């Protein structure tokens, strides 16, 4: 029935979770330490928040051309 | 230890399992005392390892070194620190005593005798043996009176204590002629706790402090001898409950009262808690700010008695409800503040105009400016200033920390007193586990409620 | 002084007592309650 | 005179760690306190002697 | 099958959780978001 | 206005005395339980 | 009375019940001597005859060290408080009258009197007195004398008297006829004497360390406890502050 | 034998036969409270304006001076008095006693004594009815909240003017100024308090829905289900096993309360401990411990300030701070 | 840093002392 | 700061505050080890 008292007390369970959980932790570490998080989620790095053309907070100020304008206002 | 079936108490009430076990009770108590002295020593060592000499101790987040420095160890005139070795010695001695106490508590907890009554009749006790409980209370009263007299000897013959009311800005003073007059000592006790009186928080001199300590030490010693050589009277036996949980509830109410009272000392009193070590209080910082801006606008060629505020009440100096000359602005609510740097500027009618004009002191101005900069206003991230302030100052007053923590502990312990007093009354009554289901008291009396 | 006041603020008055009549009525009320309690003893 | 004080203090720390790990072990062991009398007494005596040695060597350093 | 004690597993898991929370609290005083 | 203070002090002392000596009036014997 | 804690198999021991069970107490310490705490970390007790032979020297040391501690602490205290002692310090008392500067004896409450006796005469009469005294002790024979207890006792009173506890002439105030009070006063005497030997050893080592008398030590320690103790006198001179 | 006057009075006081139990805690609870209600009704009806800030600018607060029910409030004491005790006898005239906010102190003191003795009386009736006594322990949380907002915060800030005004708009003013001063929203104790009241509403709805949903069918559909319950019965009125099974397959099986005693203890303990935490949060703010300060925390590599939601909350705090007590500050630092 | 390394080693040795004594008592007989 | 003779022991000094928290958590560990009987 596995009432959580057998799975959490079995070395058969714990030999495969001793690699998968650290592997997931290392994958999460590398995902943000290699810039992939900034790549896929569009979050700016601390050195690219402000550009040379603008030194303030960006404003979307448009709806139907928002894609092109946020591409122009992003940090390239 | 025991289990649920053999005692009826669950693990989250496991200490109740040692209500009737005197040896395990003693082991838990001695191990706890070891824990307390361990925190004292460990915090002393941590604070002296994180102590910076060229900064005041209230900027560095210390609470134990101000306590030791108030007694006059490693400090000189003006509140400056001369040596940290006394603090280090106190910390090491507390750590060693904690090791000894922890060994004793662990030994009694694990392999000590379970019950002391059948083998050690002096240390054996049952909760209904009121004579033996009064004997234990008398022994502890002798210990407390000896500790109070030890503090008295420290302030009299063993280097004195730090007087913040000494001329020039405070110094380590030897107490001479302690005020042992019963009228002035107990007038603090029978005083009102409101503004202008402050109950015992408004004790303003080490003479009254040491006189009250002499009185409480002598009273505690005579009361201990009285309890050792007497028994509770029949009126006390009728009025009180004589269970261990009842005695615990009485102690809980007492220590809750002490926690609230010590919170009030830490927030208001600047005599037993010198401002040079604990930082300015709320009233002290507000009055320091008002006085610093007073002397600034006086240096800038502006009249201070005249030149009223926008409300026409007075920007700098005005009248208290009684009639004394007080600092203007919202600091009127702190018009009862008395500090070492305002008293030489204060005459019979409050703040004297000619004294504030010509009897100024650079050390008073510097202390007032430093207290204005370091008001007890901060966030729990240790961000100095009001809640709007920018994360740039790393300072929260030790007075604020002590007051907040001690009022919290006092309130929890008041609720604990409520819980334990109710459970003690219900346990002595017999319905602490529920209603007998065959002898419901409500069905025994008539309807209509 | 345009009007009359008790002027009892501060000064550390015992139980806020400014006139001996106040302390005497404290003593009298407590004493008569204690006397009623003491006479009505040996009950239940 | 400072290096010997540091050595004595490090030995005191090690003896304290050995005590706080083994004394509950010795006490709560099933019939272990009866035969661990000598080793526990030696550990406590060495701990007290090291405390006194650090204390007396603090005045010389 | 019940080889490792459940209390030991819970103690290890709680120790890792407490240390991880302490790591996050330490990260509030250093690096980004620390006003320094 | 001293008379008002005297009256209030008398009433407060009366009620506080009833409280104190009522709890001295063998309060645990008003137990609806056994013992 | 109350001899059930200083005598018998159940009595006060040098370690409590948890530290020291009664099984590893040495078999020759059955609580029949006064002051038996079962204290034998090293093998010196051997058997009953050996332990009583050593108890003879223990009692002699105890009764000597009690007078020693009192005679060390009293004249130094009197000299410090203002008496004309000139040599109240115990470790330099002998050196005062080396060339004939004889000491002053202070017989309270009416003292201050010179002693016109040179060192050779004092040591000669001391030897010819205490040698006879110790010869009387180890032989149990006395010529004749008068004591407040037994009046004009003859030579046939010391025979049959208990070794190390001779009653009669040495007991003028009695208070030892009852065996129970005699036994509890015996354990009182041996405990006081052990404390006195410890005190005399402390006096000697303290004098060697600090160069002044024990009364000066205790007075300066009560004057400044933290500022004057073993760690203060072992520091040599002051200390660089850690500020 | 119960003939003496004090014995008869004690039996009448401790009598459980009264419509409302009085008790020895009630002998303080009743007169102090009725004093507080009497002066509170009279002040709320016809209280003259009160100079709260001490700057000789009075605030009406009472209905007969032009206030409605939402805006009507007993105004706190004058700031000139501060933490001084101001009874009627300490004032020369009733006019200045009303002008300086004396009714606020009288109501606050009598209300604190009344709630404390109400808690004591709750314990006393629990004792005299053979009940377990921790109903007063549960009631210690609103008492703590009232004490924190009426006495402890005036103590910490040094003036009774700083307490919660006895009203509705005055209460909102207290909350707004309080947010300006301490940033209460960013405090963990206030966060636990909010979670406690939200969870208290959630658990009240949960428990009521589970019990009312699982009532045993003893009536028809044309009569009220309450008519199925007879008072004083010993038979259970709902299916505990069905309710527990529904909750278990709703949220979690092994993380559900199968015991009604543990379930009701949880219902008792959760909002009570959370209100304890938020009352202690207010009391710690009284000594100016304040909430989380995250103003200018996120900074980029060039050191420019990157504003956050906490910075917008800072802007709100600034807007409240520059407007609260608009004439009572002669100096910049708000240390009072 | 050396200070950080010593702090971490001391912290780990202390925080492991509790689990060490409990595991040693659980596997060495009982009475806990 | 600490005395110069006791300067290297500062890292073991800094850990010492958290020991009571570790003690109450150790009580919880022991109660887990006795299976919360
Ligand atoms: C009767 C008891 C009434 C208690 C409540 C009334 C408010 C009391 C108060 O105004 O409290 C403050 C007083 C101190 O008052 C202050 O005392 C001060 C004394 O300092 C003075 O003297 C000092 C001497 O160094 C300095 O010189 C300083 O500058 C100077 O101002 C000043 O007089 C202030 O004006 C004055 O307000 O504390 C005290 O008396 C200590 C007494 C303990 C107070 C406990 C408060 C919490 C109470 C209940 C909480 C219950 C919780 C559970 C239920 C819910
Ligand atoms: C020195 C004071 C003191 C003493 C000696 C006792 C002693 C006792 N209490 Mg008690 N209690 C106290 C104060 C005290 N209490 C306080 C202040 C409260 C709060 C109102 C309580 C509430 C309380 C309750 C509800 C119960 C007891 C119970 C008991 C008995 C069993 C305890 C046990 O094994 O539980 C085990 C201990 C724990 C499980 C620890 C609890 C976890 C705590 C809450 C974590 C908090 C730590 C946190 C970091 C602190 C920060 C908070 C704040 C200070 C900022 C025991 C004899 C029980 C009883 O009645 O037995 C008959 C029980 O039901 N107590
Ligand atoms: C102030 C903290 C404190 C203290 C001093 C105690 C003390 C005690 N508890 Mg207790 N307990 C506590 C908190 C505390 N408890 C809390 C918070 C809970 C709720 C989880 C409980 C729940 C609880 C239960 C259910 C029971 C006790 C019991 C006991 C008693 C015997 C335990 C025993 O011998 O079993 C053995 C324990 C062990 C073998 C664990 C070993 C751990 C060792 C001793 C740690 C020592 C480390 C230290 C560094 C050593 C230094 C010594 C020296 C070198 C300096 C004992 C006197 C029992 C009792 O009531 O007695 C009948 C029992 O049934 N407690
Ligand atoms: C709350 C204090 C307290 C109390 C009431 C007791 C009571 C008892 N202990 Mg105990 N003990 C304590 C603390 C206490 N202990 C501490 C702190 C330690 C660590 C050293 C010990 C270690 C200990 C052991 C190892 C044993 C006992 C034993 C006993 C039992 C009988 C024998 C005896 O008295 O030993 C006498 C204890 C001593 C001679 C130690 C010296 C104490 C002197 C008198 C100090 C003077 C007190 C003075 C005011 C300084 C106090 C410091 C203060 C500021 C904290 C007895 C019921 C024995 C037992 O369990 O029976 C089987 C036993 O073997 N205790
Ligand atoms: C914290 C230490 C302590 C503790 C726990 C106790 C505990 C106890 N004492 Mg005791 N006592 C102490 C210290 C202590 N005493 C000292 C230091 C002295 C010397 C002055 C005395 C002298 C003393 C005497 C002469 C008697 C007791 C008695 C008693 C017992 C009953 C008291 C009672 O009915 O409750 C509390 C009492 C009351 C509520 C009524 C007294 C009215 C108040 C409290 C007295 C002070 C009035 C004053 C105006 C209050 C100002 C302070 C206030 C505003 C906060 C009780 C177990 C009685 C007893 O049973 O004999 C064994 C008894 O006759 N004590
Ligand atoms: C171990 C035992 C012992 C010894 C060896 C000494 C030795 C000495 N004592 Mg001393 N003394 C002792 C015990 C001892 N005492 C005790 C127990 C007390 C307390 C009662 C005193 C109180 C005492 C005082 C007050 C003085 C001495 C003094 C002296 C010194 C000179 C004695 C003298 O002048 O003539 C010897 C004494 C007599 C001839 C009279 C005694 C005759 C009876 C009947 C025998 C001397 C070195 C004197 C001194 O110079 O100070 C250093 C001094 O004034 N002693
Ligand atoms: C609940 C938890 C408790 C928590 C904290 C308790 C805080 C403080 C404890 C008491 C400290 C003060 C003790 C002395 C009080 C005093 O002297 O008051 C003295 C004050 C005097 O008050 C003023 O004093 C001024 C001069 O100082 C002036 O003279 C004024 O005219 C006068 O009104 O009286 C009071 O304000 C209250 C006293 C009466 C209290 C009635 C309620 C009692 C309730 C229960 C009693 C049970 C027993
Ligand atoms: C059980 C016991 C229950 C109740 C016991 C209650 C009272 C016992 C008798 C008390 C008698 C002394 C108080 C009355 C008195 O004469 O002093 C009354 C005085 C009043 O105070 C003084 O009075 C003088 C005039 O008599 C002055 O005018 C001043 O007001 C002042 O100096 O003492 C006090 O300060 C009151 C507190 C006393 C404690
Ligand atoms: C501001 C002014 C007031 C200041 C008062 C401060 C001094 C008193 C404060 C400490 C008193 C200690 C109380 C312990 C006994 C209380 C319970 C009791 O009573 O114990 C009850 C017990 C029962 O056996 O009796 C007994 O032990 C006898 C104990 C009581 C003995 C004292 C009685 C004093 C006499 C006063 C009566 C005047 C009576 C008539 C007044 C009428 C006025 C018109
Ligand atoms: C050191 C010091 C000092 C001194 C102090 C003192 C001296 C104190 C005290 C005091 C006192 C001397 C007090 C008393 C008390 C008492 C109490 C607090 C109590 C109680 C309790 C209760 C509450 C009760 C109740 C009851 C009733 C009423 C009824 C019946 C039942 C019973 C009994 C339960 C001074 C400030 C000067 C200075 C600084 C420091
Ligand atoms: C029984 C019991 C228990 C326990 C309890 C307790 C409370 C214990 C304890 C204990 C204790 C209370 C301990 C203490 C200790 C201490 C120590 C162990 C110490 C030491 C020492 C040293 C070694 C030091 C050193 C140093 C110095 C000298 C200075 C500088 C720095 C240093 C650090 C280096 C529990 C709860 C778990 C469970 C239940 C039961
Ligand atoms: O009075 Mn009510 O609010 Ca407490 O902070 Mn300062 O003072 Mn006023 O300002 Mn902000
Ligand atoms: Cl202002
Ligand atoms: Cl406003």
């Amino acid at each position: 029935e596995r009432p959580f008292s057998d799975i959490l007390t079995s070395i058969r369970y714990w030999v495969i979770h001793s690699i998968t959980v650290p592997s997931l932790f290392i994958a999460g570490w590398l995902f943000v330490s290699t810039g992939l998080a900034y790549d896929v989620f569009g979050s700016p790095r601390p050195n690219e928040y402000f550009t040379e053309d603008r030194q303030d907070a960006p404003l979307i100020t448009d709806r139907f051309n928002a894609l092109e304008q946020v591409k122009k206002l992003s940090a390239q | 230890g025991r289990d649920q079936e053999t005692t009826g108490f669950a693990w989250w009430a496991g200490n109740a399992r040692l209500i009737n076990l005197s040896g395990k009770l003693l082991g838990a108590h001695v191990a706890h005392a070891g824990l307390i002295v361990f925190w004292a020593g460990a915090m002393n060592l941590f604070e002296v390892s994180h102590f910076v000499p060229e900064k005041p101790m209230y900027e560095q987040g210390l609470i134990l070194l101000p306590h030791i420095a108030t007694l006059g160890y490693g400090v000189g005139p003006g509140g400056e620190v001369l040596d940290t070795f006394p603090y280090f010695v106190s910390g090491v001695l507390h750590l060693i005593s904690s090791a000894v106490l922890g060994f004793g508590g662990v030994y009694h907890s694990l392999i000590g005798p379970e019950t002391l009554e059948e083998s050690y009749p002096f240390f054996g006790y049952v909760w209904k043996d009121k004579n033996k409980m009064t004997n234990i209370l008398g022994y502890h009263l002798i210990i407390l009176g000896c500790g109070a007299w030890l503090l008295v000897l420290k302030a009299l013959y063993f280097g004195g204590v730090y007087d913040t009311w000494a001329p020039g800005g405070g110094d380590v003073r030897i107490i001479s002629n302690p005020t042992t007059n019963a009228a002035i000592i107990f007038g603090y006790i029978v005083k009102s706790p409101f503004g202008g009186d402050g109950w015992i928080v408004s004790v303003d001199n080490l003479e009254d402090i040491i006189g009250g300590h002499i009185w409480i030490g002598t009273l505690c010693i005579l009361g201990g001898i009285w309890h050792i050589y007497t028994t509770p009277w029949p009126w006390a036996r009728r009025a009180f409950v004589w269970s261990g949980e009842a005695y615990l509830s009485y102690s809980l109410a007492a220590v809750s009262l002490m926690g609230f009272t010590a919170c009030c000392f830490a927030w208001f009193n600047n005599t037993a808690y010198p401002s040079e070590f604990y930082g300015p209080t709320g009233p002290e910082a507000s009055q320091a700010q008002a006085f610093t801006f007073l002397v600034r606008d006086q240096r800038l060629g502006a009249n201070v008695a005249s030149a009223q505020g926008p409300t026409g009440l007075g920007k700098y100096l005005m009248r208290s409800p009684t009639g004394e000359i007080i600092f203007g602005g919202e600091t009127m609510r702190f018009w009862d503040f008395r500090g070492p740097w305002v008293e030489p500027l204060r005459g019979p009618s409050g703040l004297d105009l000619v004294k504030l004009k010509n009897d100024i002191q650079p050390w008073q101005e510097r202390r007032a400016a430093e207290y204005m900069t370091h008001a007890p206003l901060g966030s729990l991230n240790s961000v100095g200033g009001v809640a709007t302030e920018i994360n740039a100052v790393n300072f929260v007053s030790p007075r604020s920390w002590l007051a907040t923590s001690h009022f919290c502990l006092g309130f929890f312990f008041f609720v604990g007193h409520l819980w334990h007093a109710g459970r003690a009354r219900a346990a002595a009554a017999g319905f602490e586990k529920g209603i007998d289901r065959v002898d419901e008291p409500v069905l025994s009396m008539r309807p209509l409620d | 002084l345009v009007d009359d006041r008790m002027n009892g603020d501060g000064t550390g008055l015992p139980f806020g007592v400014n006139d001996g009549i106040l302390g005497w009525v404290i003593a009298g009320t407590l004493g008569t309650i204690w006397a009623i309690y003491f006479v009505s003893q040996k009950d239940l | 005179m400072t290096s010997i004080l540091q050595i004595a203090l490090l030995g005191l720390v090690l003896v304290s760690f050995a005590l706080v790990v083994g004394v509950p072990v010795v006490f709560a062991s099933p019939n272990g306190w009866t035969e661990n009398k000598g080793v526990v007494f030696s550990g406590l005596s060495v701990w007290f002697l090291l405390v006194f040695a650090v204390g007396v060597f603090n005045s010389f350093a | 099958i019940g080889r490792i004690p459940l209390w030991l597993v819970g103690t290890v898991v709680g120790l890792l959780a407490i240390g991880l929370l302490a790591i996050f609290f330490y990260g509030s005083y250093v690096g980004l978001g620390s006003s320094l | 206005m001293l008379t008002l203070k005297i009256f209030v002090y008398t009433v407060v002392t009366f009620f506080v005395g009833l409280f104190i000596f009522g709890f001295l009036s063998n309060d645990p014997s008003r137990n609806p339980g056994k013992g | 009375p109350d001899l059930e804690k200083w005598y018998g198999p159940d009595r006060k021991l040098f370690l409590p019940g948890g530290l020291l069970d009664r099984d590893d107490v040495p078999e020759y310490l059955n609580g029949e001597l006064a002051g038996d705490y079962g204290y034998d970390p090293l093998g010196l007790g051997k058997d009953e005859e050996q332990v009583e032979k050593y108890r003879a020297n223990e009692l002699l040391h105890a009764r000597w060290a009690m007078l020693a501690a009192a005679g060390i602490i009293i004249p130094e205290g009197l000299q410090a408080n203002g008496a004309d002692i000139k040599g109240g310090t115990w470790f330099e008392t002998g050196a005062e009258m080396l060339n004939g500067g004889t000491l002053n004896y202070f017989a309270v409450p009416f003292g201050v009197v010179q002693n016109p006796l040179p060192l050779a005469a004092v040591t000669l009469i001391e030897i010819v007195l205490l040698g006879a005294v110790e010869k009387f002790r180890v032989d149990g024979t006395g010529p004749a004398g008068f004591s407040p207890g037994v009046g004009k006792f003859d030579s046939d009173i010391f025979d049959g008297l208990d070794k190390l506890y001779p009653g009669g002439p040495f007991d003028p105030l009695n208070l030892a006829d009852d065996p129970e009070v005699f036994a509890e006063l015996q354990v009182k005497e041996i405990k006081n004497g052990r404390l006195a030997m410890i005190a005399v050893l402390a006096f000697a080592i303290q004098s060697y360390v600090t160069g002044e008398g024990p009364y000066a030590n205790i007075t300066k320690h009560l004057s400044d406890p933290f500022g004057y103790n073993l760690l203060t006198v072992l520091q040599g001179d002051d200390r660089v502050p850690t500020l | 034998e119960n003939t003496s006057l004090w014995a008869r009075f004690c039996e009448w006081i401790t009598s459980t036969e009264n419509r409302l139990y009085i008790g020895w805690f009630g002998v303080i609870m009743i007169p102090t409270l009725l004093t507080a209600i009497s002066v509170y009704i009279i002040a709320f009806i016809a209280a003259p304006p009160v100079d709260i800030d001490g700057i000789r600018e009075p605030v009406s607060g009472s209905l007969l001076y032009g206030n409605n029910i939402i805006t009507g409030a007993v105004v706190p004491t004058s700031n000139a008095i501060g933490l001084h005790f101001y009874p009627i006898w300490e004032a020369a005239s009733l006019d200045e006693w009303l002008y300086n906010g004396g009714p606020y102190q009288l109501v606050v003191c009598h209300f604190f004594l009344g709630v404390c003795c109400y808690m004591g009386r709750e314990w006393e009736l629990s004792y005299r009815l053979g009940m377990r006594p921790w109903i007063a322990v549960a009631y210690s949380a609103p008492v703590a909240a009232a004490t924190a907002v009426f006495i402890i915060y005036p103590i910490g800030q040094g003036s009774f003017s700083d307490g919660m005004p006895l009203g509705i708009s005055g209460t909102f003013n207290f909350m707004i100024v309080f947010q300006a001063e301490h940033n209460i929203l960013m405090h963990p104790f206030h966060m636990f308090g909010v979670a406690g009241v939200f969870g208290g509403s959630l658990f009240s709805a949960m428990h009521g829905s589970l019990v009312t949903s699982s009532l045993i069918r003893e009536t028809t559909e044309n009569e009220s289900a309450n008519a199925g319950y007879k008072f004083g019965q010993e038979e259970e009125t709902y299916n505990i096993v069905a309710a527990h099974g529904y909750f278990g397959r709703l949220i979690f099986q092994y993380a559900s309360f199968n015991n009604s005693r543990s379930l009701h203890f949880f219902l008792a303990v959760w909002p009570v401990v959370c209100i304890w935490l938020t009352a202690l949060g207010i009391s710690t703010m009284a000594f100016n411990l304040n909430g989380f300060n995250f103003n200018q925390s996120v900074v980029d590599s060039n050191g420019r300030v990157l504003n956050t939601w906490a910075d917008i909350i800072n802007r709100a705090n600034l807007g409240m701070e520059v407007m609260h007590e608009r004439n009572a500050h002669n100096f910049p630092l708000d240390l009072a | 840093s050396l200070t950080l390394i010593l702090q971490l080693v001391a912290l780990f040795a202390v925080v492991a002392a509790g689990p060490l004594v409990v595991v040693l008592l659980s596997v060495r007989g009982g009475n806990l | 700061k600490l005395p110069e003779a006791y300067a290297p022991f500062s890292p073991i000094v800094d850990v010492l505050p958290i020991i009571p928290v570790l003690f109450i958590l150790l009580a919880f560990v022991w109660q887990a080890s006795v299976s919360f009987r």
